[PDB]
């Protein structure tokens, strides 16, 4: 439902602090959840840095590197701040609003599990350089 | 904070003492010859069966938080548990109510009062209870599911509504849920019982006017004991309606991240005192009413 | 492939309100009126019921080729029930025949053993034993992916007391140890106490004397059909069990060790059945059941 | 316990018929079921043929068909009819035997989840040519 607007990305040399600001309009913090994916050679979609209510910030080991889960409230844009970037970053990255689950059933969960149900948005392609 | 180890010990202590004190009070008033069983008997111990099968499961949500919300049960048990705690709160706040409604004809209205113990038994309405505990608790049995949520290898017993309705319908169905659980949990039988005992209090400034000081006596026994277990009700279930209530308005009020935040918290404590009252039960049982006091 | 967990499922229901009638029954009527052998009536139904309630998990353990969706608590508490059911079973068929052993060889030493140990105390003693003796079952039990596939199995770990050369003997031991205790020592006592009862009674039989055959059809004969019952179910069970031990020193061959395995699970589904299969027997013969 | 002395290792072309035949002391077919296993070099220890009781004979997906297992319980000697063979499939061929459990709990099932504290024997590496 909730519509996401990507930023950044690109061509960028490697160690590089490049941000990504994933904005949204409808997608509050108490209803649905934030997170960040990139587009695997095979389209497989692997998570990056997903916002977990168990965890927070929960960041994939093999995609580590220097990033870092900032949610704002206010101005609803999510923050990849995916210092030192790696060759491995060479990739699509896009962020999805999977639904929060309720407090009174899930205990406010993210529900990671429905990525694939989830709403998505036109990524940056992000070409690490030398 | 997640207080360590606090959860899973409560847990594990309501457990036991609940399974206890239940097995004590169903003791209690199954040994009682049948005439000397009052018609709030059957409310009282509909209401310890409900929180003994609640306590039955109560290890197993033991387990889950001790383990950092994992759930080693597989996808019936989780459907189970979790009916069983709906199923423990309609039929407690159904047997409250109808305590509640037994006393508001006993003494507002005793004539009336037979009446409707003559047209109306306590076992059908003791069934009707249970029947419609069962069914209103159905869709947290049928929705229910167990998922690696957050893929934190971790099975987390949460609620889907892929089955019954999509994406964009999700919030809908769950919104409606829970808003129909509070009513039918927390407001609309709490509506009935506080017009009982409003009509109730008059008719006790009448009795300060009026009526026979032994009769008296045993009322004031009686209902001491059940507005005490109501109060308890009340007291431990209005944190859990009260949270989750507001989080669901958070969408609607657009509140701070702070106050989600501190609701999200918050809410297991909420849980644990709702847990509690089961156990809380029979100490009150204790307490005020002799009879269990007498076994 | 589904007759298993169907018949499973039908002991389920049956010997969940077979036994359930059962305990109503023993358990409305007064206590005067309750006689020594109705604990023994009561602990073998709540020994069947304790079984039955476990008996979907096992009915869709077997329904998914053995797969168990259940957690290793459940795994355990499921085969520790089994096994308390069998031992429990078999202490109070052993109670029941030595307790009308009393009563007919030696009515007055009856009564002198009734004063001198009560029916609690022997209650008690039996399921204590019951569950010391299904402790290993508890301890050892686990889930797990055996033959490395998607399947969850329930199996016995014998890592935690034994090494990978001492497993066979823990297994053996526990297996030769479960059939000594469950159906050799107690169906021996059984027999030695049938046996006496058989002479006493032989000692009138000689004449005519039908109504003796109705009176012990009352409570002796069905105290006899039970323990013939358990008998026939329980024998299948221990025999292809303790022949598939033995066959480790008699070197048998494959053909017959694939047969024992290849019926073992049929073998179990008649033990199963034995729980649904005695209050029909109690209302058929004993018609206090049957009354109410 | 069981001496797994292993024989009928070779050296093939692509294509190969190579007959693994792991003969066994002690290991009866009902107390020991056996299995053969592959360790591709430098990594763990894979598997080829386990043989099994709920499957009855299993096999590794991504060779399986290639090879042809059958157990004489006279001898005692376990066949690896490695039909076939390819050049992915040259590596070092250990057959062993995890110990069987009884009827009574497991359903008598190959505790292969146990190979770590299984008996082993040696092998001979195929180096199938291309
Ligand atoms: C994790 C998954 C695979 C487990 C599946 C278990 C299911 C198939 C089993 C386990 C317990 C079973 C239930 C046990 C008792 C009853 C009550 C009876 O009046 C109707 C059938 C019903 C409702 C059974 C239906 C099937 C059931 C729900
Ligand atoms: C799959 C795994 C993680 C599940 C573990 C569940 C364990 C921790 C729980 C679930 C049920 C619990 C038991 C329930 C009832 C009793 C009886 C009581 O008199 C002593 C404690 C005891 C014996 C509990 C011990 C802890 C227990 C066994």
């Amino acid at each position: 439902q909730v519509q996401l607007v990507e930023s950044g990305g690109g061509s960028v040399q490697s160690g590089g602090s490049l941000t990504l600001s994933c904005a949204a309009s409808g997608s509050t913090y108490s209803s649905h959840c934030m997170g960040w994916f990139r587009q695997a050679p095979g389209k497989e979609r692997e998570g990056v840095a997903l916002m977990t209510r168990s965890r927070g910030t929960s960041y994939a080991d093999s995609v580590k590197g220097r990033f870092t889960i900032s949610q704002d409230n206010t101005k609803n844009i999510l923050y990849l701040q995916m210092n030192s970037l790696k060759p491995e970053d060479t990739a699509m990255y896009y962020c999805a609003a999977v639904p929060r689950a309720g407090i009174e059933y899930s205990g406010a969960y993210c529900k990671w599990n429905m990525k694939d149900s989830g709403s998505w948005g036109q990524g940056t392609q992000v070409t690490v350089s030398s | 904070k997640s207080s360590g180890a606090l959860i899973p010990a409560i847990y594990m202590l309501v457990f036991l003492l609940g399974t206890t004190g239940n097995g004590l009070v169903l003791w209690t008033v199954f040994r009682s010859s049948r005439e000397k069983r009052r018609s709030a008997d059957i409310f009282i111990a509909s209401l310890a069966v409900a929180d003994l099968t609640f306590v039955v499961t109560l290890p197993l949500w033991a387990t889950y938080t001790y383990r950092d919300y994992d759930w080693p049960f597989g996808t019936f048990f989780c459907k189970l548990s979790s009916y069983l705690i709906f199923v423990n709160m309609y039929a407690s706040v159904f047997c409250l109510t109808g305590l509640s409604f037994d006393r508001y004809l006993a003494i507002v209205r005793p004539v009336a009062n037979a009446r409707l113990r003559l047209r109306v038994s306590g076992a059908v309405a003791t069934a009707v209870l249970w029947v419609l505990a069962a069914l209103l608790a159905m869709p947290v049995m049928v929705l229910r599911t167990t998922g690696d949520l957050e893929n934190t290898t971790k099975v987390q017993c949460y609620m889907d509504y892929s089955m019954v309705a999509t994406v964009s319908s999700e919030w809908a169905w769950e919104v409606g849920l829970g808003v129909s659980s509070t009513t039918v949990g927390f407001v609309v039988p709490f509506t009935i019982m506080l017009t009982c005992y409003f009509f109730i209090a008059q008719t006790i400034a009448g009795h300060f006017r009026k009526e026979r000081i032994e009769g008296l006596r045993k009322r004031r026994r009686l209902l001491s004991i059940i507005v005490v277990l109501v109060v308890t009700f009340a007291l431990c279930w209005m944190p859990y309606h009260l949270v989750k209530t507001l989080y669901m308005l958070g969408s609607l009020l657009h509140w701070p991240c702070d106050f989600d935040l501190f609701l999200m918290n918050i809410f297991p404590y909420c849980t644990c005192i709702s847990y509690v009252n089961s156990c809380l039960n029979p100490f009150l049982y204790a307490f005020f009413d002799p009879r269990f006091r007498q076994a």
